[PDB]
């Protein structure tokens, strides 16, 4: 004797020892990315190629 | 077989409702109401197969099976 068994209810595990099918379908995909940058360029110049006479002391 | 086409015409899926009377004891009988649930034309002379009547707590308090009486 197996006890009350339903007639229209789906066949589910109910007690200890009942078997159940597991469809293993795992798909995990995690990602991360990052970046940082900095730049700085400078040029300076001053040339008195021909100095006038009133400014040759400076 | 899982993959097959069944196209029935003499079977209807129904919901059965009843009242659990005060001080009801196991073995007594109660009246039930049978109502069709999907696209069924009639339930004229059908027979209700073994149906467990659950409570709010989802526990079986009655078992239903009999011949339906439709006015006509």
């Amino acid at each position: 004797n197996y006890g009350y068994q339903p007639l229209f209810e789906d066949r589910r595990p109910r007690n200890i020892g009942d078997t159940l099918t597991i469809v293993l379908q795992e798909n995990v995909s995690a990602s991360k990315s990052s970046s940082a940058n900095a730049s700085r360029d400078g040029k300076t110049s001053f040339g008195f190629d021909t100095v006038p006479r009133y400014l040759q002391g400076l | 077989p899982t993959g097959t086409n069944m196209q029935l015409k003499n079977v209807a899926a129904v919901m059965v409702t009843a009242s659990y009377p005060p001080f009801a004891r196991q073995g007594q009988t109660i009246d039930v109401v049978v109502s069709s649930m999907g696209n069924a034309k009639s339930l004229r002379g059908g027979t209700l197969l073994m149906t467990p009547l659950k409570g709010v707590d989802s526990q079986v308090y009655a078992l239903a099976q009999g011949n339906i009486l439709v006015g006509g």
